[PDB]
Protein backbone atom coordinates (compact mmCIF):
# COMPACT_ATOMS: atom_id res chain seq x y z
CA UNK A 1 0.00 0.00 0.00
CA UNK A 2 2.77 2.40 0.98
CA UNK A 3 4.44 1.20 -2.22
CA UNK A 4 1.45 2.87 -3.96
CA UNK A 5 1.47 6.04 -1.87
CA UNK A 6 5.02 6.46 -3.16
CA UNK A 7 4.76 5.47 -6.82
CA UNK A 8 3.91 9.06 -7.63
CA UNK A 9 5.51 11.05 -4.86
CA UNK A 10 8.17 12.21 -7.30
CA UNK A 11 9.38 15.21 -5.38
CA UNK A 12 9.75 12.84 -2.40
CA UNK A 13 7.78 14.91 0.15
CA UNK A 14 5.59 11.98 1.40
CA UNK A 15 2.69 14.10 0.12
CA UNK A 16 0.75 13.81 -3.10
CA UNK A 17 -0.64 16.88 -4.78
CA UNK A 18 -2.71 17.61 -7.88
CA UNK A 19 0.14 17.46 -10.35
CA UNK A 20 1.50 14.15 -8.99
CA UNK A 21 -2.02 12.71 -9.33
CA UNK A 22 -2.52 14.07 -12.81
CA UNK A 23 0.42 11.87 -13.89
CA UNK A 24 -0.92 8.93 -11.93
CA UNK A 25 -3.78 9.27 -14.38
CA UNK A 26 -1.64 9.80 -17.56
CA UNK A 27 -8.21 12.48 -22.31
CA UNK A 28 -9.42 16.05 -21.62
CA UNK A 29 -8.24 18.54 -19.04
CA UNK A 30 -11.72 19.11 -17.59
CA UNK A 31 -12.05 15.30 -17.31
CA UNK A 32 -8.75 15.21 -15.53
CA UNK A 33 -9.50 18.23 -13.28
CA UNK A 34 -12.76 16.63 -12.14
CA UNK A 35 -10.94 13.52 -10.96
CA UNK A 36 -8.20 15.49 -9.09
CA UNK A 37 -10.76 17.83 -7.55
CA UNK A 38 -12.63 14.66 -6.52
CA UNK A 39 -9.59 13.25 -4.78
CA UNK A 40 -8.80 16.48 -2.86
CA UNK A 41 -12.44 17.07 -1.89
CA UNK A 42 -12.62 13.38 -0.87
CA UNK A 43 -9.22 13.11 0.96
CA UNK A 44 -7.85 16.56 1.81
CA UNK A 45 -9.25 17.10 5.29
CA UNK A 46 -6.80 19.75 6.50
CA UNK A 47 -7.12 21.34 3.06
CA UNK A 48 -3.38 22.09 2.58
CA UNK A 49 -3.66 20.85 -1.04
CA UNK A 50 -1.74 17.65 -0.31
CA UNK A 51 -2.70 14.17 0.75
CA UNK A 52 -0.46 12.43 3.33
CA UNK A 53 -0.42 8.73 3.98
CA UNK A 54 -3.07 9.12 6.72
CA UNK A 55 -5.41 10.84 4.26
CA UNK A 56 -4.46 8.16 1.70
CA UNK A 57 -5.82 5.29 3.86
CA UNK B 1 -0.57 32.05 7.85
CA UNK B 2 -1.65 28.68 6.32
CA UNK B 3 -0.79 27.76 2.74
CA UNK B 4 -2.70 25.56 0.27
CA UNK B 5 -1.13 24.17 -2.90
CA UNK B 6 -3.07 25.00 -6.08
CA UNK B 7 -2.09 22.43 -8.63
CA UNK B 8 -4.29 24.00 -11.27
CA UNK B 9 -2.04 27.14 -11.15
CA UNK B 10 1.26 25.26 -11.02
CA UNK B 11 3.65 23.02 -12.94
CA UNK B 12 6.78 20.94 -12.41
CA UNK B 13 8.68 17.86 -13.48
CA UNK B 14 9.74 15.10 -13.58
CA UNK B 15 6.87 14.56 -16.04
CA UNK B 16 5.84 18.13 -16.78
CA UNK B 17 4.46 17.83 -20.36
CA UNK B 18 1.79 15.59 -21.77
CA UNK B 19 2.51 13.11 -24.62
CA UNK B 20 1.03 15.70 -27.02
CA UNK B 21 3.50 18.39 -25.91
CA UNK B 22 1.11 20.43 -23.76
CA UNK B 23 1.45 21.57 -20.15
CA UNK B 24 -1.60 20.86 -18.02
CA UNK B 25 -3.70 23.89 -17.12
CA UNK B 26 -1.26 26.26 -18.83
CA UNK B 27 -1.13 27.81 -22.31
CA UNK B 28 2.41 28.03 -23.71
CA UNK B 29 3.11 30.12 -26.75
CA UNK B 30 5.54 31.59 -29.22
CA UNK B 31 8.92 30.02 -28.85
CA UNK B 32 8.30 28.46 -25.43
CA UNK B 33 9.33 24.77 -25.35
CA UNK B 34 7.93 22.66 -22.54
CA UNK B 35 9.87 19.47 -21.68
CA UNK B 36 9.80 16.73 -19.03
CA UNK B 37 11.80 18.55 -16.34
CA UNK B 38 11.36 22.25 -17.47
CA UNK B 39 10.00 24.85 -19.89
CA UNK B 40 12.58 26.73 -21.90
CA UNK B 41 10.46 29.78 -22.12
CA UNK B 42 12.80 31.41 -24.63
CA UNK B 43 15.93 29.91 -26.02
CA UNK B 44 19.34 31.28 -26.63
CA UNK B 45 18.31 32.44 -30.11
CA UNK B 46 17.92 35.83 -31.80
CA UNK B 47 14.73 37.68 -31.02
CA UNK B 48 12.77 35.09 -29.11
CA UNK B 49 9.46 35.54 -27.39
CA UNK B 50 7.75 32.87 -25.34
CA UNK B 51 5.21 32.79 -22.54
CA UNK B 52 3.23 30.34 -20.42
CA UNK B 53 0.01 31.47 -18.72
CA UNK B 54 -2.61 29.70 -16.61
CA UNK B 55 -5.67 28.59 -18.52
CA UNK B 56 -8.25 29.13 -15.79
CA UNK B 57 -8.16 32.53 -14.04
CA UNK B 58 -7.44 32.46 -10.32
CA UNK B 59 -9.52 33.95 -7.45
CA UNK B 60 -7.57 34.19 -4.13
CA UNK B 61 -7.20 37.34 -2.02
CA UNK B 62 -3.70 36.60 -0.67
CA UNK B 63 -1.12 34.18 -2.19
CA UNK B 64 2.44 33.01 -2.76
CA UNK B 65 4.36 31.55 -5.68
CA UNK B 66 7.67 29.84 -5.75
CA UNK B 67 9.24 29.84 -9.11
CA UNK B 68 12.46 28.15 -10.09
CA UNK B 69 14.52 28.94 -13.09
CA UNK B 70 17.89 29.23 -14.73
CA UNK B 71 19.09 31.90 -17.14
CA UNK B 72 22.22 30.93 -19.05
CA UNK B 73 24.61 32.28 -21.69
CA UNK B 74 28.36 32.28 -22.45
CA UNK B 75 28.86 36.02 -22.08
CA UNK B 76 28.94 37.83 -18.76
CA UNK B 77 26.46 39.96 -20.72
CA UNK B 78 23.10 38.41 -21.68
CA UNK B 79 19.53 39.24 -22.65
CA UNK B 80 16.76 40.03 -22.43
CA UNK B 81 15.33 38.51 -19.30
CA UNK B 82 12.35 37.00 -17.60
CA UNK B 83 9.04 38.10 -16.24
CA UNK B 84 6.60 36.67 -13.69
CA UNK B 85 3.04 37.87 -14.00
CA UNK B 86 -0.12 38.06 -12.06
CA UNK B 87 -2.72 39.97 -14.08
CA UNK B 88 -6.30 39.88 -15.40
CA UNK B 89 -5.79 38.86 -19.01
CA UNK B 90 -3.69 36.16 -20.58
CA UNK B 91 -0.98 38.26 -22.24
CA UNK B 92 0.54 35.56 -24.36
CA UNK B 93 2.18 37.37 -27.28
CA UNK B 94 3.50 40.91 -26.91
CA UNK B 95 6.57 43.16 -26.57
CA UNK B 96 6.99 42.96 -22.78
CA UNK B 97 9.43 40.08 -22.22
CA UNK B 98 7.49 37.91 -24.68
CA UNK B 99 4.16 39.01 -23.15
CA UNK B 100 1.34 41.49 -23.82
CA UNK B 101 1.58 45.16 -22.77
CA UNK B 102 -1.17 47.35 -21.22
CA UNK B 103 -1.41 44.66 -18.62
CA UNK B 104 -3.68 44.72 -15.61
CA UNK B 105 -1.70 43.79 -12.50
CA UNK B 106 1.92 43.20 -11.47
CA UNK B 107 5.00 42.04 -13.41
CA UNK B 108 8.35 41.10 -11.91
CA UNK B 109 11.00 41.56 -14.44
CA UNK B 110 14.33 39.90 -14.27
CA UNK B 111 16.08 42.37 -16.59
CA UNK B 112 19.35 40.82 -17.76
CA UNK B 113 20.06 43.64 -20.18
CA UNK B 114 21.16 47.14 -19.15
CA UNK B 115 18.85 48.93 -21.65
CA UNK B 116 19.21 52.54 -20.34
CA UNK B 117 23.01 52.12 -20.30
CA UNK B 118 23.01 52.73 -16.54
CA UNK B 119 25.16 49.74 -15.27
CA UNK B 120 22.14 48.96 -13.00
CA UNK B 121 21.66 45.49 -14.48
CA UNK B 122 20.93 42.67 -14.03
CA UNK B 123 18.08 43.58 -11.72
CA UNK B 124 14.67 42.48 -10.46
CA UNK B 125 11.87 44.98 -10.84
CA UNK B 126 8.23 45.31 -9.85
CA UNK B 127 5.78 47.23 -12.00
CA UNK B 128 2.07 48.01 -11.56
CA UNK B 129 -0.24 48.49 -14.54
CA UNK B 130 -4.00 49.01 -14.77
CA UNK B 131 -4.53 48.47 -18.53
CA UNK B 132 -3.12 51.59 -20.20
CA UNK B 133 0.63 51.78 -19.41
CA UNK B 134 3.35 51.10 -21.96
CA UNK B 135 6.39 49.39 -20.41
CA UNK B 136 9.39 51.60 -20.92
CA UNK B 137 11.53 48.84 -22.39
CA UNK B 138 14.53 51.00 -23.33
CA UNK B 139 14.60 52.47 -19.79
CA UNK B 140 14.11 49.12 -18.01
CA UNK B 141 10.97 50.87 -16.72
CA UNK B 142 13.19 52.43 -14.00
CA UNK B 143 10.50 55.19 -13.78
CA UNK B 144 7.49 52.81 -13.33
CA UNK B 145 9.56 50.79 -10.81
CA UNK B 146 7.20 50.33 -7.79
CA UNK B 147 10.36 48.87 -6.23
CA UNK B 148 13.44 46.95 -7.34
CA UNK B 149 16.79 45.34 -6.52
CA UNK B 150 20.14 44.47 -8.11
CA UNK B 151 20.74 40.73 -7.85
CA UNK B 152 22.65 38.71 -10.49
CA UNK B 153 20.69 35.63 -11.60
CA UNK B 154 22.73 34.60 -14.64
CA UNK B 155 24.88 31.53 -14.89
CA UNK B 156 24.56 30.46 -11.27
CA UNK B 157 25.38 26.83 -10.28
CA UNK B 158 21.97 26.04 -8.73
CA UNK B 159 18.61 26.99 -10.13
CA UNK B 160 17.52 30.37 -8.86
CA UNK B 161 14.31 30.57 -6.88
CA UNK B 162 11.91 33.42 -6.34
CA UNK B 163 9.25 33.44 -3.64
CA UNK B 164 6.73 36.10 -4.46
CA UNK B 165 4.17 36.65 -1.76
CA UNK B 166 1.19 39.01 -1.88
CA UNK B 167 -0.04 39.24 1.70
CA UNK B 168 -2.66 41.86 2.72
CA UNK B 169 -1.82 44.53 0.14
CA UNK B 170 1.89 43.91 0.61
CA UNK B 171 3.72 42.16 -2.19
CA UNK B 172 7.15 40.86 -1.26
CA UNK B 173 9.90 39.25 -3.29
CA UNK B 174 12.43 36.87 -1.69
CA UNK B 175 15.26 35.33 -3.72
CA UNK B 176 17.56 32.33 -3.42
CA UNK B 177 20.41 33.28 -5.78
CA UNK B 178 21.45 29.80 -6.89
CA UNK B 179 24.59 29.83 -4.77
CA UNK B 180 23.01 27.36 -2.37
CA UNK B 181 20.69 24.45 -3.09
CA UNK B 182 18.89 25.26 0.21
CA UNK B 183 15.58 25.77 -1.51
CA UNK B 184 14.54 27.98 1.47
CA UNK B 185 17.66 30.20 1.78
CA UNK B 186 15.96 33.31 0.50
CA UNK B 187 17.52 36.79 0.63
CA UNK B 188 15.31 39.90 0.74
CA UNK B 189 15.16 41.63 -2.64
CA UNK B 190 12.20 44.02 -2.49
CA UNK B 191 8.67 44.73 -1.41
CA UNK B 192 5.74 46.95 -2.44
CA UNK B 193 3.45 48.33 0.28
CA UNK B 194 -0.23 49.19 -0.17
CA UNK B 195 -0.98 47.75 -3.56
CA UNK B 196 -4.15 46.34 -5.09
CA UNK B 197 -4.38 44.06 -8.13
CA UNK B 198 -7.29 42.42 -9.95
CA UNK B 199 -9.44 40.31 -7.66
CA UNK B 200 -9.14 37.46 -10.18
CA UNK B 201 -7.05 36.65 -13.23
CA UNK B 202 -4.16 34.61 -14.58
CA UNK B 203 -0.62 33.76 -13.59
CA UNK B 204 1.93 33.61 -16.33
CA UNK B 205 5.60 33.64 -16.99
CA UNK B 206 7.41 34.74 -20.08
CA UNK B 207 10.79 35.75 -21.44
CA UNK B 208 12.64 36.93 -24.53
CA UNK B 209 15.83 37.71 -26.41
CA UNK B 210 16.99 40.20 -29.08
CA UNK B 211 20.45 40.76 -30.53
CA UNK B 212 21.72 39.01 -27.40
CA UNK B 213 20.04 35.88 -25.95
CA UNK B 214 20.16 33.52 -22.99
CA UNK B 215 18.22 30.36 -22.52
CA UNK B 216 15.34 31.02 -20.17
CA UNK B 217 14.31 27.82 -18.40
CA UNK B 218 11.65 27.55 -15.74
CA UNK B 219 11.68 24.26 -13.84
CA UNK B 220 8.60 24.81 -11.71
CA UNK B 221 5.92 27.18 -10.78
CA UNK B 222 4.28 26.32 -7.54
CA UNK B 223 1.31 28.43 -6.41
CA UNK B 224 -0.31 28.69 -2.97
CA UNK B 225 -3.54 29.99 -1.51
CA UNK B 226 -2.93 31.87 1.78
O1 LIG C 1 19.71 44.53 -32.73
C1 LIG C 1 18.40 44.45 -33.29
C2 LIG C 1 17.34 44.10 -32.23
O2 LIG C 1 16.69 45.29 -31.80
C3 LIG C 1 16.01 45.08 -30.58
O3 LIG C 1 16.91 44.48 -29.63
C4 LIG C 1 17.84 45.42 -29.13
C5 LIG C 1 17.35 45.68 -27.72
O4 LIG C 1 15.93 45.74 -27.70
C6 LIG C 1 17.75 44.53 -26.81
O5 LIG C 1 17.42 44.91 -25.49
C7 LIG C 1 19.23 44.20 -26.95
C8 LIG C 1 19.60 42.95 -26.17
O6 LIG C 1 18.98 41.81 -26.75
O7 LIG C 1 19.57 43.91 -28.29
C9 LIG C 1 19.30 44.92 -29.24
O8 LIG C 1 20.27 45.95 -29.07
C10 LIG C 1 14.79 44.18 -30.78
O9 LIG C 1 13.73 44.88 -31.45
C11 LIG C 1 15.23 42.89 -31.52
O10 LIG C 1 14.13 42.09 -31.93
C12 LIG C 1 16.21 43.17 -32.67
O11 LIG C 1 16.74 41.94 -33.08
CA1 LIG D 1 4.86 15.12 -3.52
CA1 LIG E 1 -3.94 17.26 3.57
CA1 LIG F 1 16.13 45.70 -20.16
CA1 LIG G 1 19.52 49.38 -17.13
Amino acid sequence: QLHYFKMHDYDGNNLLDGLELSTAITMSEDELINIIDGVLRDDDKNNDGYIDYAEFA
Amino acid sequence: PHRRFEYKYSFKGPHLVQSDGTVPFWAHAGNAIPSSDQIRVAPSLKSQRGSVWTKTKAAFENWEVEVTFRVTGRGRIGADGLAIWYAENQGLEGPVFGSADLWNGVGIFFDSFDNDGKKNNPAIVIIGNNGQIHYDHQNDGASQALASCQRDFRNKPYPVRAKITYYQNTLTVMINNGFTPDKNDYEFCAKVENMIIPAQGHFGISAATGGLADDHDVLSFLTFQL
